[PDB]
């Protein structure tokens, strides 16, 4: 019989393409071309794709990118009007981040993977150069959150030191004060920061890190395809790492492959024996072609047509697996491809590659900030609260040993009260916990800043249901957020405080 | 005026809705319900799309109450489109099947009358609480919504004092049959006397195949399943046994007449409070065919408002993602002569439950005490 | 036979018949769950040979 593809294009010329790509596919039962463009809207594409399926309606729908960055309102109703039937559908060019899913679209096959195969390419990358530390950061919501999982699945590996995490950040795509985050960035101690987010809130991240100066020669960036565009360029600084995969733009090669690997499920789907062809008819064939499901599982476990993709393969998601991105750079406007990364060998170009900053050599790893912030609070046998004098020191008091108290001064909501709470005079404190400290930093040769707590608050898991989850708000909670460094507070010990931090052996019982 | 389109396919509930004018509760005079309840016979998709583009261009279409009889998501993707493209809000009230849990996009919000798969999980181990069997286990399939299924059992479990202990959790597929045999094990080494699983009925009639085969029956062994994926089609196969319990929407006990009528009235009171508030009546062209008329786009997003109102003089608020913010669902429990009985009635976040005892199948002694 | 080897919990479970049945109990236990991870079977060689 003849399998009369349906087909759908942007451009009459890549429809002709198709035809002729049909026509020497033929030689490989017979195949036949339906093809049709595109619409403006969505409904009057659902009402043509309608009329494509009453004429055959024996095929597996293709689409490809349209010269709109949207990529998704076009395929999306050809997609919904299949699945209806159960019918798979065919993506050659799109970004997969969105269109993945086995619910929303039933059988998809992206040609180009989504940028979770950009987040698994720097995981490969971060595993080379030995940096055990990143600093992410997203701003798209449904993207970002995909990569960030997809990151975090990778990570979860292994069950050196090895690289798990610094601070993960999400932020907005229309933000215009994203300092705030980078102040916090910044603060931290590695210098290594990867962003996935779009084109003008990657604009906007390049020129508040150029306003803070994120390049001394140790910031390694890490940046996506989707902010490479020139209206990024314009304000990204050199020497950042740019990616882009193979076959961008080569529209033509992505309808061949897609074309040959239609004919080999074809070819694969009518050797069965059980063959129930969907019926050429969009209205009334409320039911489910025995060929989807089948059709689906024949193409997805073995099915591997040859093309201009390399040996593609379909991992168990729909996307098109082992597939080869060009590692390319910001060496001085020019985007050199520094290496080839395909399936799982990592291959550079050997080519001289330069560091953002100006500097030749790899830059190490964090950088030990020999600075800590210590909270504490307030509590008579352990540490003391005592004002200071006018000029801003306190009375150096003795004992019966005539041992001078060695007091510290720590800045801390302390002489204010709950009512009007206001940042005070820093206070200045002693106690057993702060001579404590004192020996351990003349041990350790620490440069230490102490400072008590808000509201006093040991510690508490604090759950409720407006955002269904649990946060540690408190001395434990300033210590997790990244503000402090240490708890040197009389912190008593238990199962439940264990969990997020770990504690050292004990100096009292 | 208000535009509101009452569609019906498959089956025919021709009603006394016509009463809501007659009910004459709407204080601002600048809303009519100009009702219009058209029925048809067909289901195609293309169809269905001109008459709702022919519906919204007759007259001032802003809200469409829709019923159905059949079972497909394609439904609410088919709705999810709409409201995309023609940024018009519709109403699933009840839908035949349309009032199923499903996900959306950032369009038009459409509320849905059914609640979501958290809720579901919530009243079944309250339900498992009243019978105070803390001892359950998971397994599901490689089905959608079951990482923020299993997320919102642990949530729930961290959020109480009770030793509610999770035996196993299993993330399964139906590939193959090594697959299948690694699955019996699994379930010979589950034992768990409450099982929670979430998948199609042509999978559930095989899971509960492959137990009795493997051992699992309905003597001590009751299972919990939802019935977004099991669903009350009024025909149980033989495959699940006489122990099953599932909560759903209360079609036996909130008439179609009384969900229409409560969608009408939260219809027409998010349209009052909007064009009371804002002043300024918005204009809905109802194109189908022009692209420059998508610039329409800039005005507050309806669904803000309509998430947000309340009738009737009840909480009839709606979620992020349209679900209900509503109590009062029906517990059903399948009994012995392979019927579903309304046993329990989840109503007011309360748990109804009768003969304050589980009716379980001379072992069963009593005792005085002092 | 099915039920009650699921309702055994048992680690050390014992049998006597000849091997054909041998080998279609074994066959129904390792259907059922029952291999050697940590269930082993103690039978006599008189009917095992």
């Amino acid at each position: 019989k003849i399998v009369n593809i349906g087909a759908v294009l942007s451009t009459r010329k890549h429809e002709q393409m198709f035809r002729e790509a049909v026509n020497q596919a033929n030689k490989r039962i017979q195949l036949q071309a339906t093809s049709v463009t595109h619409k403006p809207n969505a409904i009057q594409m659902a009402l043509s794709v309608c009329e494509d399926l009453i004429s055959s309606q024996v095929y597996a729908i293709l689409v490809s990118h349209p010269p709109t960055p949207n990529d998704h309102f076009t395929p999306t109703p050809v997609s919904y009007t299949a699945g209806f039937y159960r019918i798979p559908v065919l993506g050659l060019t799109t970004r997969m981040s969105i269109y993945s899913d086995k619910s929303i679209h039933l059988s998809f096959l992206r040609t180009v993977p989504p940028y979770s195969h950009q987040s698994s390419v720097w995981f490969e990358m971060m595993r080379v150069y030995n940096w055990n530390h990143i600093i992410l950061l997203v701003s798209d919501d449904h993207e970002g959150r995909a990569a960030q999982k997809r990151l975090e699945t990778l990570l979860e590996e292994r069950e050196k030191r090895g690289p798990k995490a610094e601070k993960v950040l999400q932020f907005d795509p229309g933000t215009k004060n994203v300092t705030a985050l980078l102040m916090e960035a910044r603060e931290l101690e590695a210098r290594v920061i990867i962003l996935s987010a779009s084109e003008d809130d990657a604009a906007t991240v390049y020129r508040a890190a150029a306003m803070l100066d994120m390049t001394g020669s140790g910031y390694v960036w890490l940046v996506g395809e989707r902010e490479i565009s020139g209206n990024a360029l314009r304000y990204a600084p050199d020497g950042i790492i740019g990616l882009q995969l193979i076959n961008g733009k080569n529209e033509s090669a992505h309808i061949s492959d897609a074309v040959g690997v239609v004919a080999q499920a074809v070819h694969e789907l009518l050797e069965k024996e059980n063959i129930t062809d969907p019926p050429r008819g969009c209205v009334g064939n409320t039911n489910i072609w025995k060929t989807g499901p089948l059709f689906k599982r024949v193409l997805m476990s073995s099915k591997y047509a040859d093309g201009v993709t390399g040996r593609v393969e379909f991992n168990e998601d729909g996307d098109r697996k082992f597939a080869q991105y060009s590692i390319m750079n910001l060496q001085n406007r020019k985007l050199v491809q520094v290496g080839i990364y395909n399936g799982t060998h990592v291959i550079p170009n050997d080519r001289k590659i330069i560091w953002p900053g100006g500097e030749t050599e790899k830059p190490r790893g964090y950088q030990m900030s020999t600075r800590l912030k210590i909270v504490t609070i307030h509590q008579e046998p352990f540490v003391y609260v005592k004002p200071t004098m006018s000029d801003g020191t306190c009375k150096e008091e003795f004992t019966v040993n005539g041992d001078p108290v060695k007091k510290v001064i720590c800045t801390g909501p302390n002489d204010t009260s709950p009512g009007s709470p206001r940042h005070t005079v820093p206070q200045c404190c002693y106690g057993f916990c702060i001579d404590l400290l004192i020996k351990l930093a003349r041990t350790m040769q620490f440069t230490y800043e102490v400072h008590l707590v808000a509201d006093g608050k040991f510690g508490t898991q604090e759950r409720v249901q407006n955002s269904n989850k649990k946060e540690w708000n408190g001395m434990m909670g300033e210590l997790l957020s990244g503000q402090a460094d240490m708890i040197v507070a009389p912190l008593t010990i238990n199962n439940e405080r264990a969990q997020y931090i770990e504690f050292s052996k004990p100096f009292k019982y | 005026s208000i535009g509101i389109a009452v569609i019906l396919v498959g089956t025919s509930d021709e009603v006394a809705i016509k009463d809501a004018h007659e009910k004459d509760d709407f204080h601002h005079l600048s809303v009519v319900p100009r009702v219009e309840l058209v029925a048809m016979n067909e289901t195609d998709p293309k169809s269905i799309i001109t008459r709702i583009c022919d519906l919204m261009s007759d007259r001032k279409i802003q809200g469409v109450v829709f019923a159905d009889d059949t079972d497909q998501e394609a439904i609410a993707q088919i709705l999810d489109f709409i409201s995309a493209q023609t940024l018009t809000p519709i109403l699933g009230i009840h839908g035949g099947s349309s009032m199923i849990m499903a996900d959306k996009d950032e369009s038009s919000m459409f509320f849905q009358f059914g609640p979501s798969i958290e809720q579901q999980a919530s009243v079944m181990l309250n339900i498992m609480e009243e019978y105070d069997w803390y001892i359950f286990s998971i397994v599901t399939t490689y089905f959608p919504g079951y990482q923020d299924f299993v997320n919102k059992i642990r949530s729930t479990i961290e959020n109480s004092f009770v030793g509610w202990e999770l035996e196993e959790v299993l993330l399964l597929d139906m590939s193959l049959d090594d697959g299948d045999s690694k699955i019996q094990n699994q379930l010979k080494k589950l034992q768990s006397p409450i099982i929670l699983l979430y998948c199609t009925k042509e999978e559930a009639t095989y899971i509960f195949e492959v137990a009795n085969s493997v051992g699992l029956t309905g003597y001590g062994y009751t299972w919990i399943v939802p019935s977004l994926v099991a669903g009350d089609t009024d025909t149980v196969p033989s495959e699940f046994p006489t122990g099953l319990i599932s909560v759903s929407y209360d079609e036996w006990d909130y008439g179609l007449p009384a969900r229409v009528r409560d969608g009408i009235a939260i219809i027409t009171t998010a349209a009052s409070d909007m064009l009371s508030e804002h002043s300024f009546i918005p204009e809905p062209k109802s194109s189908c065919y022009n692209t420059h008329e998508k610039r329409i786009y800039q005005s507050n997003m309806l669904n803000r408002y309509l998430i947000n109102v309340t009738f009737e003089g009840r909480d009839l608020s709606f979620s992020e993602d349209g679900y209900q913010m509503h109590p009062k669902l029906v517990i059903i429990l399948l009994n012995k002569e392979r019927k579903w009985e309304r046993v329990g009635k989840w109503k007011d976040k309360s748990l109804q439950m009768k003969y304050y005892v589980w009716p379980r199948m001379d072992d069963h002694l009593s005792i005085v005490t002092l």
